[PDB]
């Protein structure tokens, strides 16, 4: 068929494509990133392959450009904190490294252990952005070795898998391993530098069936419905349904979370009794969630959303919905 | 205000009489653009689909004419289902022109209400009428719900094939219909399915209309889809190729372009081979030359790293770049210098001298001409040698000779565009300024002594690459240049805007001299304070010309002088400033010049404190020891600190400048942050000097000479800083030796004032309304919603596109930050809403301020919108007074 | 203590002259001790215009109004402190402003005209803002410096608009026939000089027509338009301005007579801006002046409206409304001739679609005011010369519409009143 | 069927963008 013609073709064209210059590489790897989003919107059952290989691709962009923000950073002392997105870089490559180890199915450790490696990049990154402000010795050395800890970890773990990430940037980390233990965290930071800016960009083994999960939320629906009313200080239910598709675990997974218009942010911890499993890779959640807050002048609105957790952290993984409360005393 | 205006056409709506009526419609436009939101617009809007649904077929097609136009403010409606359907009762009507009105405004409407299933039942009912105007409005609104929604599009696509291939459908029709499968892209199988359709279209209807319609829309389908455009790409070559028809040809260029335009990347070896051949072998010339402006397109994309030796890309580029056609030779040199400046592969070096003498033979072309082709080819092939300076710095030479020999020969607007790429180039690399001095400085005497009308231009121009391409200051060209002014100009606008690019390079004496001259020739006083703060300004920055490596009472003298004359200069600029032209980045940046001047002279006041000695209290026991210049020291620190963060402020509420604007202030900022490191380093800090100064970019691309000095000036200092890192006690001279060598460094290179402290380009702001002296209960917490529009002026991205809103609410009470909250928000259709709420439970008075902020594209944060502020008035309520009030009683 | 405070930091500027003006900055951003400030730019000026100048208007001029409030209550203040003596730098300053004024007085000089500008424009800051309240050698030499002829360039015209607006609204200052005179003769002066081509004689006019209608609020609106500054006038010293302007200098026959030949504005559009000839036309038009006393106007109407650009100003609309009102109203004004609209239509002189625009919105007005206005025709069918059929077959009505509908930003109410003219007249033209 | 490109992309005297200061200072010392 030609759509998975098309994604083996652009996904061989952006690994080819390897020695251009950084201008050239960034701009195909938005090309590519732009055609995969695209096919994922067209296609359903290569939505899932497309998004997976679009957000390497992304991750991959991003570490390039804050890459090349370093070429345009200077001297530490002379370095600009709001004309800086290196650090939002690695930290977009973090959150997105987390979305294709969970958010995906059929993740097998051929994988896994690519995605452990654009972290370790990442957290390699976040490291030479932090020493680039940074004044502070004890910190530095730290960080320093958190990180080479991070890197022993990640050798231990994946040990059978080392052959196959040959020119990678972990590998020629492993290679002068003890150096780098017993060297300044000055000269550490400098020497990584150099080996993230020469690292091979690794090929992403796609799997045989891989599906986005997703969830659709559908019983509140448009906010077209009238203000629920009577809520000060007590409590308000409001009954939740929704489809979710391709969570092999979602009941320690799942979560419901809750935004009110101020600041305060409410996590749900759904019980298993609340999920059920009409169909293979189709789950239906129906639960109740409790909403209380102190009087309001007018009716606001309060924006409910689904999140994925992750062992900490959780990522958002459902489109929000809003329904407006009217918490009249009396 | 909004409801006064809009009952003043409600008014005009409730006439009765037609023209009052049709008036008012036609005035609704205006209203939006005044007041961009919803409330307005959606009470506008139901009043207008009233009238629409009980007026007359012309009141329908006026409304129909505000709809379309107003496209952007219907999503802020809000109020959809009514709306809707008192305009959907009309569809009803036996009138076919009033169903026709109907179905277009629903076509206008698509984007608010896709799946719509009653609008889908009107237009596919309306579809197969018997009323040819009904059966047009039918396919244009199938267009646009099948653009917008994928159900109507799936459910349609078997009847619009029906009705294009059914023998009962003329052929007019059957060209309307076909752009409807350009929407057949939402699902895989659909797009196959068009695309098969398409194929018979083009194979069974081979009319040249027929087929230019189908293979339009056969492209649109591929590029949406993006997955049959290689064979769509093929397939266009296939009928460029073997079509003989010059229409089908022209059009499958015009696809083939589009497609370079949009998917470069995709296209392969053989397809540029094709097409190269096509080029090569056909004999029409407009033909030859659409296939190169493609293929031009294709060559400043990654599709030539993609193609690769000699051939036939080369070949044909070769070919045409001699080409008696002028724009046929522009595709071909365009086509050369992206391959020379692209490709550093070295097999192909032979044609960087093609690349060069053929650029310098189009020089010679279109020199002469002064027509807007020829001006065109010639506005080509300079940025051509643009790139290719920038590209291959060796061949820079050779290019300044040819435009500087070509400078002597050519008429003046074409001697304007070789001037803009001079000036490009010897910005880009100043040291090819000096070769160039003199052929310029011959041409602005001859130009001079007969300059009456177009010449204005080019003299500004000239005096603009004078300026560039002197890395130093004038002394006798300074002469010539002001005898040029003072012996005929009565032009002051160019007087203005030559003593603009002085200011810009540095030459601030000439600067000086011509703001001076162009003193009571302004007629109003604003101008007249404007036009004194320039030069003042410029005196200023002259003033600070004359320091000595070493002196540093001379610095402090000259440091003295300039920030009288600054003083004089910011005291005009206020004078200057008025409403709707508040020179507010002019004057933030002019004080913060004023400062860390005044800063530089505390320095220097701190290096010669040193000699003031310590008391002998404090000397009997490490820093402490110093006295008084330590103290000093950790001031001045604090102060460059405060100076640089005052800097980044100025930098993120400066969204609407451009990119050198930003270059400049950045310097500066990292100018304060260097002597601030500096002292901390040597004085208050060496333990804690960090890691050495290892420059990431090393040897930095510069954009001007400006940043090449400043960032040379930085990498001595931080040289000299970290050789005397802890080789001195604290009390040492060879420290406050270093700083105040650091000052004179910085004050040698003259101050660059930059395009935004002149000309205000993209002007983008925040409206910021907010719903409300109001007073409110203690138990009941407020519900604030905040809507804003950013506006804009003329080109709204030209430089930067707002991404994302931050609205950050702080609540300070009797009028401190009691109501912290941030919420970001994507404004659509260049709105924005969201819903805050505030707690109250401290009774009293509270000052609420919202302060917009904008996340760009890229993610930088800008400090833009206003920082609107409305006060509460808190207030317990009576219930809860009484209750207490009895309950302690 | 505040005068103790500001004697020692003046010692201690004496003592360090090159930073007194940074000592001035830290006054005017900690915003306290202004007399401090003004003393030190006293002391520093003791060529351009002054230091005293710039930063005095700037503090009352300036975008912060914080400042402008404080400088004003300073001056107030100090105002009070025994009406007289050095003992305030207050006077000190008036002292120094005043010898300014002598400095640019004399004809006013083509270098000294932008510095009576912002001087006077200063003077004007301080009496409408600051409370002010000039003495009788200060109104003396203000009314001296009013008084004086530039020398016929764009500074001059906005220097003599900037004096007549001061005249207009500090109107108290004169209190003296000597100076009524003097300012008489400068008006006729004034009135004489019609050679500032290269927009003061339409003010002059317009606050004569003013006057004339007792529009007071318009003349208000007129003066802090020109000067940039909100203030009031108490409008009593306005009505002793109104008889002595409308009794001496401005009767309505000499109104008339310098308003008929007064030119138009070439490239007329919204862009331009400022009081114009058009906005005299239009007032006269409106107070029905002409058939008062039997002037025409149909050639500077017909000669102005040949001459606009696309952003449509925004006052051609209702003069064109007026002017026909005035057609049809007792004798009256002219309408504009067959061949003299033929010409506009002549091609599709090449004149622009703006003017072609304005034509036709003001034949189609003209015809719909004629079928509702056939109760005054007193007269026989010539009179109001109703348009030949001929010449209304001649104007392509609907390319002109088509034309208007393609440009409906750029000319305002244009297309909306073209729409309504044709919906009502025309349906023929709106299937 | 063209497309506009520019020599210099930081040249001043483009009037792709024309503010109002700028306007009256042109129009009131140009001659």
């Amino acid at each position: 068929d030609p759509s998975q013609q098309f994604l083996q073709q652009s996904l061989e064209r952006v690994y080819s494509l390897q020695h251009l210059d950084p201008q050239g590489a960034q701009e195909l790897l938005e090309f590519t990133i732009r055609d995969l989003q695209r096919l994922g919107e067209l296609q359903s059952e290569l939505a899932g392959v497309a998004d997976f290989s679009a957000t390497y691709l992304r991750c991959q962009l991003l570490l390039i450009k804050a890459l090349q923000e370093k070429l345009w950073n200077v001297a530490a002392p002379l370095y600009l904190k709001q004309s800086d997105l290196a650090s939002a870089a690695a930290k977009q490559i973090m959150e997105e490294t987390y979305k294709m180890e969970f958010m995906y199915s059929g993740v097998e450790n051929k994988q896994v252990v690519i995605i452990h490696h654009m972290r370790l990049q990442a957290k390699a990154l976040q490291l030479i952005v932090t020493a680039r402000t940074t004044r502070g010795l004890d910190p530095l050395f730290g960080m320093c070795e958190k990180f080479l800890q991070e890197v022993d970890f990640f050798q231990r773990y994946f040990i059978a898998d080392l052959p196959h990430l040959q020119d990678s940037f972990v590998d020629k980390l492993l290679d002068l391993m003890p150096r780098l233990m017993t060297s300044k965290p000055a000269e550490v930071v400098k020497i990584l530098q150099t080996m993230l800016r020469q690292s091979a960009f690794l090929h992403l083994p796609l799997p045989e069936q891989i599906h986005k999960a997703s969830a659709t939320i559908i019983e509140p629906a448009g906010e077209s419905d009238n203000p629920l009313r009577f809520t000060s200080g007590l409590v308000v239910a409001l009954d939740v349904d929704a489809t979710l598709e391709h969570v092999q675990d979602p009941q320690n997974t799942v979560k419901v979370q809750v935004l009110y218009p101020d600041g305060q942010a409410q996590m749900i911890h759904p019980k298993p009794a609340d999920f059920r499993n009409p169909g293979p890779g189709r789950h239906r959640l129906i639960t109740q969630v409790y909403l209380s807050h102190t009087a309001w002048t007018e009716a606001c609105q309060v924006e409910v959303r689904l999140l994925l957790a992750y062992n900490e952290g959780t990522i958002p993984f459902s489109k929000p919905v809003k329904v407006y409360i009217m918490p009249k005393p009396a | 205000d909004a409801n006064s205006a809009l009952m003043e056409l409600d008014k005009g709506l409730r006439s009765g009489k037609l023209g009052e009526q049709c008036e008012a419609v036609v005035r609704f436009p205006r209203l939006f653009q005044k007041y961009p939101f919803p409330i307005l617009i959606n009470s506008a809007f139901l009043k207008l689909a009233d009238v629409f649904r009980v007026g007359n077929n012309f009141l329908r097609l006026c409304v129909l004419k505000v709809t379309q136009q107003s496209e952007k403010h219907l999503e802020k409606i809000l109020n959809v289902d009514e709306f809707v359907k008192r305009i959907f009762s009309v569809i009803h009507s036996n009138d076919p022109v009033a169903r026709a009105i109907t179905l277009r405004m629903l076509g206008s409407l698509a984007s608010i209400i896709p799946e719509r299933k009653n609008a889908h039942h009107s237009i596919r009912q309306s579809l197969d009428s018997h009323d040819n105007v009904e059966v047009e409005a039918a396919v244009f609104a199938a267009a646009n719900f099948s653009a917008q929604s994928k159900d109507f599009a799936v459910g349609i696509c078997n009847k619009i094939s029906e009705m294009i291939q059914g023998l009962a459908t003329p052929v007019d029709l059957k060209l309307k219909l076909i752009p409807i499968l350009q929407h057949m892209h939402h699902d895989a199988i659909l797009a196959s399915s068009a695309r098969q359709l398409l194929q018979q279209l083009v194979t069974s209807y081979p009319s040249t209309k027929m087929v230019i319609v189908s293979l339009h829309t056969f492209t649109l389908l591929a590029a949406s889809s993006l997955v049959d455009t290689p064979k769509q790409i093929q397939l266009l070559l296939q009928y460029l190729k073997n079509d003989p028809r010059k229409a089908v040809k022209r059009l499958a260029i015009q696809d083939l372009k589009l497609l370079a335009n949009k998917t470069p990347h995709t296209w392969s070896r053989e397809n540029i081979q094709a097409l190269c051949e096509c080029a090569l072998q056909t004999p029409y010339d407009s033909l030859k030359l659409g296939m190169l402006s493609v293929l031009s397109t294709l060559s400043g994309t990654i599709a030539i790293k993609h193609y690769f030796r000699s051939s036939d890309l080369v070949k044909l580029a070769q070919e045409c770049c001699y080409h008696n056609n002028r724009g046929i030779a522009a595709h071909g040199v365009r086509v050369l210098t992206n391959i020379t400046v692209s490709c550093q592969e070295k097999d192909l070096l032979a044609l960087e001298q093609d690349a060069v003498f053929g650029l310098e033979s189009l020089l010679v072309l279109c020199s002469q001409d002064d027509s807007p082709g020829a001006q065109a080819t010639l506005k080509i092939a300079l940025n051509c040698m643009v790139k290719l300076a920038k590209g291959r710095p060796h061949l820079s030479q050779s290019v300044v000779e040819t435009l500087l020999t070509q400078l002597h020969s050519a008429q003046d607007a074409a001697r304007i565009l070789m001037c803009h790429c001079l000036a490009a180039i010897a910005m880009q690399l100043p040291v090819l300024g000096d070769g160039m001095l003199g052929d310029l400085m011959e041409l602005y005497k001859v130009i001079g002594r007969s300059a009456t009308d177009k010449q204005q231009e080019l003299l500004v121009s000239l005096a603009t690459v004078i300026f560039v391409a002197s890395q130093k200051a004038l002394s006798v060209e300074s002469k010539a240049v002001i005898k040029q002014q003072l012996e005929s100009v009565s032009n002051g606008w160019t007087v203005y805007r030559i003593a603009r690019q002085a200011s810009r390079m540095g030459n601030h004496d000439m600067a000086k001299e011509l703001y001076q001259s162009l003193l009571t020739q302004v007629a109003s006083e604003h101008f007249y304070f404007w036009l004194n703060s320039l030069k003042e300004f410029s005196h200023a920055e002259q003033c600070l010309t004359g320091l000595q490596e070493e002196n540093y009472s001379s610095a402090l003298s000259c440091i003295a002088e300039s920030l009288k004359f600054y003083h004089k200069g910011i005291a005009s600029l206020t004078a200057a400033s008025t409403p709707l032209n508040p020179l507010s980045f002019q004057c933030e940046f002019v004080k913060l010049r004023i400062d860390l001047l005044q800063a530089f002279s505390q320095l220097i006041c701190t290096c010669n404190s040193l000699k003031t000695s310590p008391p002998p209290a404090i000397a009997t026991t490490d820093l402490q020891r110093c006295g008084r210049i330590s103290n000093q020291m950790k001031q001045s620190m604090e102060e460059f600190r405060s100076l640089a963060s005052r800097y980044g402020d100025l930098y993120q509420a400066s969204f609407d400048a451009d990119s050198a604007t930003l270059r400049n202030v950045e310097l500066q900022q990292q100018s304060c942050l260097l002597i601030s490191h500096a002292i901390e380093a040597l004085i208050l800090d060496p333990e804690s000097a960090s890691f050495q100064e290892y420059g990431s970019t090393g040897t930095a691309h510069a954009d001007s000479e400006y940043e090449r000095r400043m960032m040379s000036v930085y990498n001595h200092v931080l040289e000299e800083v970290e050789s005397l890192n802890r080789k001195y006690t604290p009390v040492s001279y060879m420290h406050t030796a270093c700083l105040c060598n650091a000052i004179i460094a910085l004050l040698k290179v003259p101050l660059s004032f930059q395009r935004y402290f002149f000309q205000k380009l993209q002007s983008t702001s925040i409206k910021l309304a907010l719903s409300p002296p109001i007073a409110v209960q203690n138990n009941q917490q407020l519900a604030l919603k905040v809507e804003g529009v950013v506006q804009h002026g003329s080109k709204p991205g030209l430089f930067r596109k707002i991404q994302s809103v931050c609205l950050n609410v702080s609540s300070t009470l009797q009028s401190n930050m009691t109501n912290e909250m941030e919420q970001r928000v994507e404004p659509h259709n260049d709105y924005f809403s969201t819903q805050f709420l505030l707690n109250f439970a401290i009774l009293g008075t509270h000052n609420i301020t919202v302060e917009s902020s904008v996340k760009d594209a890229n993610g930088i944060v800008w400090k833009t919108g206003p920082r609107t502020t409305i006060f509460v008035k808190s207030l317990e309520d009576p219930y809860s007074q009484q209750i207490r009030l009895q309950q302690q009683q | 203590g505040g005068r103790r405070r500001t004697d020692a930091l003046r010692f201690l500027c004496k003592m360090n002259p090159s930073q007194a003006l940074k000592v001035r900055g830290m006054v005017v951003e900690e915003c306290h001790l202004p007399g401090l400030g003004v003393a030190l730019t006293l002391d520093h000026t003791k060529d351009g215009v002054s230091d005293l100048v710039c930063f005095v208007s700037g503090l009352l001029l300036g975008t912060n109004a914080k400042v402008r409030t404080w400088f004003g209550t300073f001056i107030r203040n100090g105002q009070q402190r025994k009406r007289e003596t050095s003992s305030s730098v207050l006077w000190q300053m008036r002292r120094q402003l005043l010898l300014e004024l002598m400095g640019i007085l004399p004809g006013l000089k083509e270098e000294h005209v932008v510095k009576a500008s912002a001087l006077l424009r200063l003077y004007c800051a301080l009496m409408g803002i600051a409370g002010l309240k000039p003495t009788e050698e200060e109104a003396e030499q203000l009314l001296q410096l009013m008084t004086s002829r530039p020398p016929a360039t764009p500074a001059g015209v906005r220097f003599v608009s900037l004096s007549f607006c001061m005249l207009l609204a500090f109107s108290t200052l004169v209190s003296t026939p000597e100076q009524e005179q003097l300012m008489v003769v400068w008006l006729s002066w004034m009135i004489k000089e019609e050679a500032y081509f290269e927009s003061f004689g339409e003010m002059l006019l317009l606050v004569a027509m003013y006057f004339h209608s007792n529009q007071l609020s318009a003349i208000i609106d007129l003066v802090c338009s020109t000067l940039g500054m909100k203030i009031v006038i108490k409008p009593s010293s306005l009505s002793r301005m109104k008889t002595i302007f409308t009794q001496e200098i401005f009767t309505e026959q000499v109104v008339t007579a310098h308003a008929v030949r007064v030119p138009v504005t070439s490239n007329l559009s919204a862009n331009i801006t400022g009081f114009l000839p058009i906005h005299c036309i239009y007032q006269l038009l409106r107070s029905r002046s002409f058939t008062k006393h039997k002037v025409s106007i149909k050639d500077w109407i017909y000669r102005q409206l040949c001459e606009t650009s696309t952003p449509l100003h925004p006052q051609l609309l209702p003069l064109i409304d007026v002017y026909i009102n005035s057609i049809l109203t007792p004798a009256t004004n002219q309408p504009v001739t067959e061949q003299e609209i033929l010409n506009i239509f002549q091609g599709v002189q090449r004149f622009s679609i703006t003017a072609q625009l304005l034509v036709l919105y003001y034949i189609l007005s003209y015809e719909e005011a004629l079928l509702a206005n056939t109760k005054t025709l007193a007269a026989m069918q010539r009179k109001p010369k109703s348009y030949s059929s001929s010449l209304m077959d001649q104007i392509p009505i609907k390319f002109l519409i088509r034309q208007a509908q393609g440009l409906q930003q750029e000319l305002g109410g244009l297309h909306s009143a073209l729409l309504r003219l044709l919906a009502t007249n025309y349906p023929h033209l709106c299937i | 069927a063209a497309a506009d490109v520019s020599v210099w992309e930081e040249n001043w005297e483009d009037d792709i963008v024309q503010d109002d200061f700028n306007q009256q200072l042109r129009l009131e010392m140009e001659r």
